[PDB]
């Protein structure tokens, strides 16, 4: 029948030979379920993804778990389809591995469950949405200075005591609310310790009921770490496709995705390319990234956390990645120290979308201005700490004045912050966001004490904040 | 040599878009073969006991044993008029979904480039409509002007506006986005439709998702389709949205075949890969009906490193390069043109006299201004005079996306600021003065612009008149 | 008979198997002339140069054109000799490809024509000329500051709006005249656009009747670009050898020659060496370069245009090249802007020949002096633009004075310039050249206005130039 047998085992790479010219196609799943026939063997249960057809009825395969215990001769079975995984409400509030098995303790998914193959061609040209429409996150800094695009790819930079988890959490919340969109979180090769923390942080923030999670952590063989982004992608695709939602896809450390790729490539016997990477780098990225988009129905927006190989951004992996990014969100451990949370750098965070052709003069004009006024203030500091604030070229003081209100007005009440602040949380829409900064720039609030625009929402709240200590 | 294995093979290995098949005894290297599942493939390596086939589509439907049949056609692509306004993959198969492409003639992908004698010097310019470029970095029909810069420097847009500005002129634009995102491709082809451009544009697409082979081929299928009109009296402009992505796809396909790498993993024939490609952009002799295929190669620079391998290669081929500055973009200067490094060689014999006279001083006014300012935070009194219009020039060069400006009214504005007719108005109202002066001229000067146009010159009547005519507006402008 | 058959086709590399133990030697030409026997084939006409003997009666070959259309089994014929090419008056005023076929439109060369094999061992030791004798070009800058040697190798640096073509053209002219020597121009992988321009520039300058040309441009397969320098070399060799002339060999971009080499090496299956170059780099250069010399009879002097891999001169290719250069001519886009044409840098252009042992004290002394006086003037500029010319240490002003006349006296009337100047053109012999600068240095013309020594020939013409505006 469609039964192959193990021929070789080179670490995670396993070759299987199939009789009767059955030959499973590329990307098909192969289960090895062996029970030890004696005390000199071990019980095996392993899925292998077919990688190539080497000839002589042999397929080189990449195992999704550890190959310890394999014995040349073990029989392999062809599932007929690529690694398929549960999609739907059933995945929400739950954590799973690459294979699609839950790894939380809430019991197992039913066999009735729909399961989609992780490998699938991206939307057809005719199927994509034509107009570039910005996705509103109700977060000032974001929506003004580095507008996220519905379906694009945002690079999240910064992630050590800067509020990276709060921002993700606050995002999963707003979209789920004001947009009715589920989020999906894919952890790719990056500290189990952290995966645990975030999961729990999601219990308390309560945002976990609006998010399915997949972890293919740092202890996973190359195959596991490489495919988890596809699993979590599929689970998310079901909403955009079937339930036309504008959902989210968080991938924590996509770099580990490519690293996992090269780690396998070498083992398959591929000619190393630049910096020992796989000759296949670009292609593997594009195939993952081209599914993340807005079709006629819904959309998939991804916020990929990027962690470059020791400060270097010219390294193949990230070099490749940036070619797909539509915006960058840089969280800085400076604005955070000042207490300006979200610590989203208003001058480094950039967007392909801050163009009047998309946001109009109203938004754009105000934006480049907030970015410019901050320029003066940023460069003056050195002059400040030397000659003081005394008589700083009239207008320049006017800027140092207005600026300080501006950078402060950029912080916000995160709904997930109430957990420990008391303040409920905001959701300022870009329309009100622009206005707030519009009037501020007009100096129409130059008579208020800094802390008045501190940690609020619209510009109204600043006035309400006024009737407190002044 | 007829029916048997001579025309039929069997797959031995399928994988990573490549395949090796036994048989196919009569295939010609370069021949498009067809797999049973109906996917096409090109035979690259004719080895003694197997054939190296590069698959041009989905390689998962193919398994060992699959039959592979000869077609008897060297890799070719459908060429014709029916392609205009269509969005097709590198194989001429439409992907926009407007139905089949009813083409009759066909052309081979890899073809010989015009000879040393088959050519004639470029002289007819190519009006990009993008101010900074037509005056400072002229492009002539049959030239290859590399436009290089970092991601998000506005390289795609420049070629877009340039294409939009080809409704007046007789140009058959061709946009070949290699390695780009289908999403971006869709939005581009959609803004083209808006500006009534697919009436003269074909769009070949090889998105990030498609297998390397297609990206590798895309530029060539592009030149082919364009060669048709060119080598037939017509004028063609070909834009390749990313040669870095092609190079990279090539590198991938190369190592996959285990061809020994060369520098930076890049095969030994990486340069020739591009050279042979851009040698096809020529300016045919009148003896051959002076057709012209202009080429606009894109090269994405990581961190603005020009010195890189692939960028230096493609620079040593093209007739000059347009440099888009990264910082220039984000601070707010569209087009992010970095005048200094930017250079056009055939540039000169392209411009119409109107542009020739005025644009001359522009380089200097900009030159001085450039060297006067890392010293961000003061300088000579003569320099305080130079900074005057120099600061205003920068405001006139800056242009708004999707708004192509015709030469006639363009030579006048480039005139004003170089003849002081703008120095009285602050940078704050320079761009306003522009929109202003334009519509004013379109009305009052609607008899003057025609002089710039029809003659392509601006001698006495034009210089004297326009001098006092600029006053007609400046001496009627708001504050 | 001596008929082989195609076994493999790896891009430009093609293997041929020969029956009856015929085996063509290394460097022999193999023609494949196939007519399509059906609608599923194409007409083939291709020459292949034998590269190696792999055993089993097989020769690995490098095709000189495109291999598209080859079919395993096509029959190959051995010509018996390496690529042979037309030599003589028949080649003058004509353009050809590597194979030696004209590519201009002047009709085809007769079968009576003599054709020499491009591959040939360089002159025997006993056959070379013993004394190093300088080649006079009638060009001041050259003949004084960087004397060209009869038979040596000059590196031409600079080639973008600096007058590179005029200098080549003016060279082809003077030698053809005052020496009665034909020149040969080899374009190697470097912009057809340019090849066309120069050809035409040669029609108008009229110097094309004294020069045979060969183009193996940037669109040519590796084999073509690699061998064209040999073709053009052969055509030039015939004059030195048979008609004892002191001829010229221009090679535009020898770098592309070596690049073309590595491009092939890889394909032949050679172990890449430093920077993926061919292990065979040095040898291939020396074999090309060692033929360019003066034997008992005539000589071959080459002016090779060099274009390094992005500013770097330590790169293998040029590193190798310099080992054969006897002088360097650097054209600078600075002297040109000043209007001092030829824009030949009098301080960077160097020669193995500016040694008294060869040129004598008369020439040498004057030379190092013109190079020294220019040193002072060159370094002072900065002082000039700061403190002005007022009282610059007496003697130093005397130098800034004399210098300016010197650098101006170095420009010249090119015979090819008359085309657009009116001025006929000069040919100052080194003897008169030295004198001119000798007296100038003696200050014997310190009372004349700069432009008097501007664009002339001997020092007499300066005096004639005097009786004009002063």
């Amino acid at each position: 029948m469609t039964r192959g047998r193990v021929i070789q085992v080179m670490g995670p790479v396993v070759d299987v030979k199939f009789e009767n010219g059955h030959l499973p196609a590329i990307y098909n799943a192969l289960k090895i379920q062996h029970k030890a026939r004696n005390e000199n063997e071990v019980d095996i249960d392993l899925t292998l993804e077919v990688a190539l057809h080497l000839g002589d009825d042999t397929v080189r395969t990449i195992a999704m778990a550890s190959t310890d215990g394999l014995i040349r001769g073990m029989e392999v079975i062809d599932t007929g389809a690529p690694i398929s995984v549960p999609v739907g409400q059933v995945t929400l509030g739950r954590v799973f591995n690459v294979l699609g098995e839950p790894i939380d303790l809430e019991g197992d998914i039913p066999a009735d469950a729909r399961r989609d193959p992780i490998h699938r061609p991206a939307p057809k040209f005719e199927e994509l949405a034509t107009e570039v429409e910005i996705l509103e996150t109700g977060i000032k800094v974001v929506d003004l200075l580095a507008p996220y695009i519905k379906g694009g790819k945002i690079g999240l930079f910064g992630g050590a005591g800067v509020g990276k988890t709060v921002l993700i959490q606050e995002l999963i919340h707003n979209i789920a609310q004001e947009h009715g969109g589920i989020s999906v979180f894919a952890g790719v090769g990056e500290r189990t310790r952290e995966g645990n923390d975030l999961y729990h942080e999601m219990k308390d923030s309560g945002v976990i009921s609006k998010t399915a999670m997949v972890f293919g952590q740092m202890n996973e063989p190359p195959g596991a770490r490489m495919r988890v982004a596809l699993t979590g992608l599929t689970m998310a695709e079901y909403f955009r496709d079937e339930q036309g939602q504008d959902g989210l896809l968080f991938i924590d450390n996509i770099f580990r995705f490519t690293q996992a790729g090269s780690e396998v490539s070498a083992l398959l016997g591929r000619m190393p390319s630049a910096i020992g990477y796989q000759p296949t780098l670009a292609t593997e990225m594009g195939q993952l990234q081209e599914r993340i988009t807005s079709t006629a129905k819904g959309s998939i927006t991804s916020i990929q956390a990027i962690y470059v190989p020791a400060d270097d951004y010219t390294d193949p992996a990230p070099a490749t990645t940036f070619s797909h990014l539509d915006a960058t969100t840089n969280l800085e451990r400076k604005l955070a120290e000042m207490g300006i949370y979200p610590a989203v750098d208003p001058l480094v965070s950039t967007s392909r979308a801050l163009a009047p052709e998309i946001v109009g003069e109203e938004h754009y004009q105000v934006a480049r201005k907030v970015q410019q006024t901050l320029e003066r203030y940023k460069e003056l500091q050195d002059i400040i700490a030397i000659l003081g604030m005394d008589e700083l070229s009239d207008e320049d003081k006017l800027v140092v004045h207005r600026a300080r209100r501006i950078q402060f007005f950029l912080s916000q009440n995160f709904h997930v912050a109430e957990q420990f602040t008391g303040q409920p949380g905001s959701y300022v829409p870009v329309k009100e966001t622009v206005r707030g900064f519009k009037e501020i720039l007009e100096g129409k609030y130059d008579h208020l004490p800094e802390d008045r625009f501190r940690l609020v929402g619209r510009i109204e709240e600043v006035v309400e904040k006024a009737k407190a200590m002044g | 040599s007829q029916i048997q294995v001579s025309d039929v093979g069997t797959v031995i290995q399928v994988g990573d878009g490549i395949a090796r098949a036994h048989g196919l005894d009569n295939v010609m290297s370069g021949e498009a073969v067809e797999f049973a599942n109906a996917v096409m493939g090109m035979a690259l390596n004719l080895e003694e006991n197997n054939v190296g086939i590069v698959i041009l589509g989905p390689y998962t439907g193919i398994k060992e044993g699959d039959e592979v049949r000869r077609t008897g056609r060297i890799m070719e692509v459908p060429v014709g008029e029916t392609l205009i306004g269509r969005v097709v993959n590198p194989l001429g198969q439409p992907v926009d979904g407007l139905g089949p492409v009813e083409t009759t003639e066909t052309r081979p992908i890899e073809s010989r480039a015009p000879g040393v004698m088959d050519r004639r010097s470029v002289h007819e310019p190519l009006q990009t409509g993008i101010k900074a470029i037509d005056a400072l970095v002229p492009i002539g029909r049959g030239q290859r002007e590399l436009i290089i810069g970092d991601r998000q420097t506005g390289k795609t847009s420049v070629a877009i506006d340039t294409i939009i500005n080809q409704k007046d002129q007789n140009m058959i634009c061709i946009y070949v986005a290699i390695g780009q995102k289908e999403s971006t491709v869709a939005t581009v082809v959609e803004t083209l439709a808006k500006h009534g451009a697919p009436d003269y544009t074909i769009v070949v697409t090889a998105s990030a998702s498609q297998p390397a082979p297609l990206l590798f081929l895309a530029p060539y299928a592009g030149v082919a389709m364009g060669e048709y009109f060119m080598i037939m009296g017509k004028h063609v402009l070909v834009v390749i949205d990313d040669l870095s992505k092609q190079a990279a796809a090539y590198r991938q396909l190369s190592l996959l075949l285990r061809r020994p790498p060369g520098r930076e993993a890049y095969p030994g024939d990486i340069f020739y890969l591009h050279s042979r490609l851009l040698e096809r952009a020529a300016k045919l002799s009148d003896a051959k009906g002076g057709g012209s295929l202009t080429a606009l190669p894109f090269v994405e620079t990581q961190a603005g490193d020009i010195s890189a391998y692939i960028p230096t290669n493609v620079i040593s081929i093209t007739d000059g390069q347009i440099f888009l500055q990264s910082d220039l973009f984000f601070s707010g200067v569209r087009p992010a043109i970095n005048a200094g490094l930017s250079v056009s060689r055939v540039g000169g014999a392209a411009q119409i006299k109107a542009m020739k006279k005025v644009a001359g001083t522009l380089r200097l006014d900009l030159a001085a201004y450039r060297e006067l300012e890392f010293a961000q935070f003061s300088d000579d009194k003569a320099t305080q005079a130079n900074v005057a219009r120099g600061a205003r020039t920068v405001e006139v060069l800056k242009q708004d996306l999707h708004q192509p400006i015709p030469v006639e009214k363009q030579v006048l504005i480039i005139y004003a600021l170089t003849r002081g007719f703008l120095d009285d108005i602050p940078v704050e109202d320079v761009r306003r003065f522009e929109k202003e002066f334009y519509l004013w001229l379109d009305q009052n000067g609607q008899h003057l612009l025609e002089h710039i146009r029809t003659t392509k010159d601006l001698p006495n009547e034009d210089d004297l008149n326009q001098a006092i005519e600029a006053f007609k507006k400046t001496f009627v402008v708001s504050q």
